[PDB]
RNA sequence: UUAGGCGGCCACAGCGGUGGGGUUGCCUCCCGUACCCAUCCCGAACACGGAAGAUAAGCCCACCAGCGUUCCGGGGAGUACUGGAGUGCGCGAGCCUCUGGGAAACCCGGUUCGCCGCCACC
RNA sequence: GUUUGACUGGGGCGGUACGCGCUCGAAAAGAUAUCGAGCGCGCCCUAUGGCUAUCUCAGCCGGGGACCCGGCGAAGAGUGCAAGAGCAAAAGAUAGCUUGACAGUGUUCUUCCCAACGAGGAACGCUGACGCGAAAGCGUGGUCUAGCGAACCAAUUAGCCUGCUUGAUGCGGGCAAUUGAUGACAGAAAAGCUACCCUAGGGAUAACAGAGUCGUCACUCGCAAGAGCACAUAUCGACCGAGUGGCUUGCUACCUCGAUGUCGGUUCCCUCCAUCCUGCCCGUGCAGAAGCGGGCAAGGGUGAGGUUGUUCGCCUAUUA
RNA sequence: UGAGGCGCCCAAAAUGAUCGGGACUCAAAUCCACCACCGAGACCUGUCCGUACCACUCAUACUGGUAAUCGAGUAGAUUGG
RNA sequence: ACAGCUGGUUCCAAUCGAAACAUGUCGAAGCAUGACCUCCGCCGAGGUAGUCUGUGAGGUAGAGCGACCGAUUGGUCCUGUCAAACUCCAAACUUACAGACGCCGUUUGACGCGGGGAUUCCGGUGCGCGGGGUAAGCCUGUGUACCAGGAGGGGAACAACCCAGAGAUAGGUUAAGGUCCCCAAGUGUGGAUUAAGUGUAAUCCUCUGAAGGUGG
């Protein structure tokens, strides 16, 4: 920019989207990467592998395609994150993938967060992923209990549109139940 | 196809240049060889450019030199039309000369030594301290210039 | 330089990490009964005594660390390569 | 030379072209080569470890196995055969 | 010291002042003479002194030639004449002298010189068609104090 | 790719600028702290929960060349330099001829305001 | 009785280019010398090591050289120490935690290009045990290249082997490794004189002389500032530039060490000219007489004395 | 008034001057071209020798064949006399 | 007596044919280990002194620095200069590997491997590139060819400059160089210049001739 000798960062660096140092450490495993990403409204899980001209996504799941199996609830929460990982995981198993290393990109390793929920979801799908149980939120929170109790402090329904008043972590169970089942159309 | 004649001796010439001549089958002064115009052969003559005389000879001249200096791969058997006809894929010297100049075959392929051991130039040559453009005998020659030299060394 | 008197590290005896105490190696006393001692008495006489007439060599500007590492749980010590150090003081 | 250390006279060959300065892309540090593959040896100024002796920069050896993540590359120094331990970061496939 | 000792370019370039100390000061008084507040464009005539051989010119010679050149221009056009002359080269090359036989002979520093390739302009003057023959005479004196033969080439000036 | 994710090459992608785009879609800004988590002080950030509003940022789409960069034409230049050869020239430093290679600066006119791979998606 | 080292434009003195690291010399792969140019290392650090989390530095600008807020800012900061090199969601900073600065054993490269050689070093593995991290992963000290030491002997660490018919005890011998030094640093325990000298050799190496060179020395030429009351050039002549000689001095080590006898002087012979006199000229700040400067010219001449070995020189009376 | 060619001045050394000498001037100089010659052990060619290899052979005994791609040599290694 | 120091060491021929360098050394007038020479045995199909092309390595020449860095002018942006320890650029060229062509090898066994025997570790010169030095027939590098250890022809003579690498003997034709005489070949041809005996001198310790000047 300034002149001939000026050093411009790699593109994914300028864009502030890829931590190259963490990436290298990630790739050193030789295993595929369970790419966990999150939007204000959605959550995405991808099983990525290395390739000649760029990465190769072998399987994936977005929180959107969750409704596809009976989800009328929001998609930017814990239950969403877990189930999304499980779906991506299941599909991963389908394509032949058996193991992965969690790549949370620029997100923080906060204990109990959604990137970790995505990981517990993918693990339950049967994927072998180096992890740490005491960094994962406890089952109930994954179910979405924390939000139920929040709707308990009602006076005004937590959700605008009506999916339910006091919400339902039991719906989480139905969907998970539906996924762990074979029939499912991955 | 170019005709190559060594005109400068080996003493004091770079070894890699002397080896190049040997790879081109010339091991003595006045010895001549016929080389195909290929990129590979082109680098070789360019490297030996200052110790040799080269160029494309005329059909007639080639025929004169073949009749007078061509030799069998082994033996002293003289090479004439009959030899050519009874030993090569051609009818007479002319047919061989044409095939060589058109780069369809080589002296070796036809059972002939790759080298024509010429005689010193009758009337002497133009000198080995300067190139053709300067009046000397070194370097690339005219079809006519090359013919003049080869004939004087028939 | 500073050196902690105790710290956790590998004990080649227990074969696992345990607390060790570091000590500078104190010179043990000689007995005067080793073969070399007898050879000096046997080979020294009238005149020069060869190797036995030679005197102590010099000193290097700085000496290497010379410590004992004693396992706080099995009581056994082990040695390690030393490193040049002008001075070596233990912390605590 | 005035001294004989491993980095003697390596100013040029171990210095980055200004724009190639900074951490290098991870892709080539993770590349995988098969035994028998021809690979050019060239130390990457930005990568500290996994280097070979600078004197070998420019060689085009043959991968003949690996040791840990590093590769064992066969070369012929002058007339002597030598084996070089080197990581992908300092290697490039030939052709 | 004879110029025969330094006139040739038979040594590496030796100019790095970060690795050289004790460098004597240049005897060159000025590089821009005449009316330096004016542009060379404002003149009809431009004459240069061209060095015919590649050489090194010690600062002592640049000053003698330049001096004897400008000195003439001042005496012919006045200490304020309407002209301007430039010495465009600077003595960057540091010179030595080994002044103990050939043992540890790297010489001590003793001066500076400017390297000049044949065909280059050492001096360049700008005058009016009037003083054209005066600048030519100043150069005749200048080239008599520098090693090589020179050409007195007239650049802008079609008043022949 | 009517706005997404992971990338490869790592400025041809930088710097700067103009125009265009979003009712239950996407990305955002945005609203908000009971929880998981968080600030040597701040729900700013990080983390979690969520939709009243918005296309003004970002982002995506279209585009501009003034600066920086890439490549190309024409000029500089077959110049500078140079591998091989010489009973060629020069008092000499050095130069020349033949042969084989061949710049850089700079000017002028174009090019360049990324290209490509994988996955997902009215 | 011995030792008293090596390098070295001969040797001594001085120095260490005697073990190591960086830039340049080095001629764009590698390798490469000189008493080559610039300059360093013989440590320091329990953190100034390791990991993780959080974070971004010099410098400049704007608002309230310490502090606070904002903007610009690919790196000019910092990273122990030479130099060159590496590094920005870090290899830097801050915080917290930790002891991998760990044990065993290798592969490879380096040391020592090619091409054999030890100690030492590095990168990269496997095994054991650990630290931190969610995890991938990172940690075989400090971002990289200097910071180092054989055999014999001693002390030390843990276990085991062994000592002459046999048992016990004492005290020994050994396998593996750590520490203690040899810097002349791939390791002897070590001062001088010789003109009273001696031997082997060397022109492999100096002194005289020869030869090469010509900085020095001598002489010349170009330019001509300046002064010469005015006047460059009667005359004197700075600076700078270009040369010739081989009388001085220096440099080199080519010839000669199974000897080419030294300085000065003397005697006797030949020569050179850059001419001191003599011959013939030109100019003059040439009246004359005489000076001063210049030209041709080597036929002839250039002498006697005082100090001093002196050469040179100082001095005296003569002299064309 | 510019450029080029040859020459002139600048230009002094010691036993007897020199381009090897003589000596040469529309050259026996210099430069631009050209013509014809002389001139090695090189190159070509006849015969022979050695050596290496091949065929035949017990043979390293004869006989035949190949060498454009064999033929110089200090220190030194090897082998026949 | 010992010496790492000087001298000497006696018959013929055939094949090959060096090193005057690297590491270590109380080592530099010596050794050892390598490099290189040679001999024997083993192996069994490739090899690579040349060139072209492809995939890589490199920052020297040159160039340039409103590209870093540090030098270096003046004026009221412009204007004047540089770098062995500077580089936004950047050759020729050197170099790794591979394919192709060439050459070579499979009865002449190449390439590689093992073993016996050395000699050698004062080198020199030309050319190119150097560094030191005013310079040197100087000192010290580097690549190459030569002398050393290389005849014969030419260069007046003349280790390394030119031609040329050479069994014996013979005929022939050239090479460098030369053709007025000495001395084999022209008092050759067309043309121009020079009047100084310039010159009749490739290279060179060896052949000088400069700055400056010239209505020859
Ligand atoms: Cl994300
Ligand atoms: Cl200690
Ligand atoms: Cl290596
Ligand atoms: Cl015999
Ligand atoms: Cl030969
Ligand atoms: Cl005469
Ligand atoms: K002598
Ligand atoms: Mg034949
Ligand atoms: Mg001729
Ligand atoms: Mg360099
Ligand atoms: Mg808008
Ligand atoms: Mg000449
Ligand atoms: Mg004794
Ligand atoms: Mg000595
Ligand atoms: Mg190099
Ligand atoms: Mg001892
Ligand atoms: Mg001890
Ligand atoms: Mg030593
Ligand atoms: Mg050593
Ligand atoms: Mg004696
Ligand atoms: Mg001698
Ligand atoms: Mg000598
Ligand atoms: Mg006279
Ligand atoms: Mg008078
Ligand atoms: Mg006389
Ligand atoms: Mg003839
Ligand atoms: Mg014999
Ligand atoms: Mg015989
Ligand atoms: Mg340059
Ligand atoms: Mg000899
Ligand atoms: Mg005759
Ligand atoms: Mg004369
Ligand atoms: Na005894
Ligand atoms: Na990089
Ligand atoms: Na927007
Ligand atoms: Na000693
Ligand atoms: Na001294
Ligand atoms: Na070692
Ligand atoms: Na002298
Ligand atoms: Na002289
Ligand atoms: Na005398
Ligand atoms: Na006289
Ligand atoms: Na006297
Ligand atoms: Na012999
Ligand atoms: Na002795
Ligand atoms: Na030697
Ligand atoms: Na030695
Ligand atoms: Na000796
Ligand atoms: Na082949
Ligand atoms: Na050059
Ligand atoms: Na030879
Ligand atoms: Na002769
Ligand atoms: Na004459
Ligand atoms: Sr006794
Ligand atoms: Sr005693
Ligand atoms: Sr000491
Ligand atoms: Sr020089
Ligand atoms: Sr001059
Ligand atoms: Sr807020
Ligand atoms: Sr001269
Ligand atoms: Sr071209
Ligand atoms: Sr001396
Ligand atoms: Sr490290
Ligand atoms: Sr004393
Ligand atoms: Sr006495
Ligand atoms: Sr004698
Ligand atoms: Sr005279
Ligand atoms: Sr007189
Ligand atoms: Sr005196
Ligand atoms: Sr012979
Ligand atoms: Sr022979
Ligand atoms: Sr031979
Ligand atoms: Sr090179
Ligand atoms: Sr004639
Ligand atoms: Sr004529
Ligand atoms: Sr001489
Ligand atoms: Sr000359
Ligand atoms: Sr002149």
């Amino acid at each position: 920019a300034t002149g001939p000798r000026y050093k411009v960062p790699m593109r994914r660096r300028r864009e502030a989207r890829t931590d190259y140092h963490q990436r290298l450490r990630l790739l050193k495993s030789g295993k595929p990467r369970l790419v966990a990403r999150k939007s204000n409204k959605h959550v995405r899980a991808q099983l990525v592998t290395l390739g000649p001209n760029g990465d190769d996504t072998l399987a994936s799941a977005h929180s959107s395609d969750l409704a596809e199996y009976g989800w009328e609830a929001p998609t930017g929460n814990m239950p969403s994150a877990y189930l999304t990982g499980l779906l991506a995981g299941l599909r991963a198993q389908e394509a032949g993938v058996e193991e992965a290393v969690l790549d949370i990109g620029l997100n923080s390793p906060t204990p109990g967060s959604k990137v970790f929920a995505i990981q517990e979801g993918a693990i339950d799908a049967g994927l072998d992923i180096p992890h740490n149980d005491d960094v994962l939120a406890d089952w109930q929170r994954t179910r979405g209990a924390h939000i139920a109790e929040y709707d308990e402090q009602l006076e005004e329904p937590l959700y605008s549109g009506d999916f339910d008043a006091a919400d339902l972590p039991e719906h989480f169970d139905e969907l998970r139940e539906t996924l762990l089942d074979g029939d499912i159309e991955l | 196809m170019h005709a190559l004649v060594q005109l400068r001796g080996e003493v004091n010439m770079h070894t890699d240049i002397q080896d190049t001549l040997e790879m081109l089958n010339i091991h003595h002064v006045n010895h001549c060889t016929l080389v195909p115009e290929t990129d590979a052969y082109r680098g070789m003559v360019a490297k030996v450019n200052d110790f040799v005389a080269f160029g494309e000879p005329s059909q007639e001249t080639l025929e004169t030199v073949l009749a007078t200096r061509a030799e069998p791969l082994e033996g002293d058997a003289d090479v004439d039309d009959e030899w050519v006809a009874e030993h090569t894929d051609y009818d007479d010297i002319s047919g061989l000369a044409f095939a060589l100049l058109s780069e369809e075959t080589t002296l070796r392929e036809q059972g002939l030594s790759p080298t024509l051991r010429l005689h010193p130039p009758r009337g002497g040559h133009d000198g080995v301290k300067h190139p053709v453009k300067e009046g000397g005998q070194l370097g690339k020659h005219d079809t006519e210039g090359i013919d003049d030299l080869l004939e004087a060394m028939r | 330089m500073q050196m902690p008197r105790r710290f956790n590290t590998y004990c080649p005896h227990c074969n696992e990490h345990q607390e060790h105490e570091v000590e500078k190696v104190r010179s043990g006393r000689q007995t005067g009964m080793k073969w070399i001692d007898r050879q000096r008495e046997r080979n020294s006489g009238i005149g020069n005594d060869g190797k036995f007439s030679k005197v102590p060599g010099g000193d290097k500007p700085t000496k290497k660390t010379d410590l004992k590492y004693r396992c706080g749980e099995c009581g056994k010590a082990h040695l390690r390569e030393g490193w040049r150090a002008g001075r070596l003081e233990f912390q605590e | 030379p005035s001294s004989n250390g491993p980095l003697e006279g390596t100013r040029g060959k171990l210095k980055n072209k200004p724009r190639d300065r900074g951490t290098s892309p991870p892709q080539r540090a993770v590349e995988e080569f098969d035994d028998g593959e021809k690979v050019h040896l060239k130390i990457d100024p930005s990568v500290p470890n996994g280097r070979f002796h600078p004197r070998f920069d420019g060689q085009t050896g043959t991968v003949e196995g690996k040791q840990g993540d590093a590769y064992k590359v066969d070369i012929v120094d002058g007339g002597k055969e030598k084996t070089i331990i080197v990581t992908a970061a300092h290697l490039r496939r030939q052709e | 010291k004879p110029a025969s000792m330094y006139r040739d370019i038979d040594k590496p370039a030796y100019t790095r002042r970060e690795y050289i100390t004790g460098i004597p000061g240049s005897k060159i008084a000025q590089h821009k003479m005449g009316r330096k507040q004016k542009d060379a464009d404002d003149y009809p005539v431009q004459i240069s002194l061209i060095v015919e051989e590649t050489v090194q010119l010690r600062h002592g010679s640049l000053e003698a030639s330049r001096l004897s050149a400008n000195r003439h221009l001042i005496k012919e056009l006045g200490e304020e004449g309407d002209y301007k002359m430039t010495l465009r080269k600077f003595p960057h090359q540091v010179l030595r002298e080994n002044k103990d036989g050939m043992r540890a002979a790297f010489g001590k520093i003793v001066g500076t010189a400017a390297r000049v390739q044949a065909g280059e302009q050492l001096f360049t003057a700008y005058c009016n068609v009037e003083d054209a023959e005066h600048v030519k005479e100043a150069f005749r004196r200048a080239y008599n104090k520098i090693t090589p033969s020179c050409r007195i080439d007239s650049s802008p000036a079609g008043n022949a």
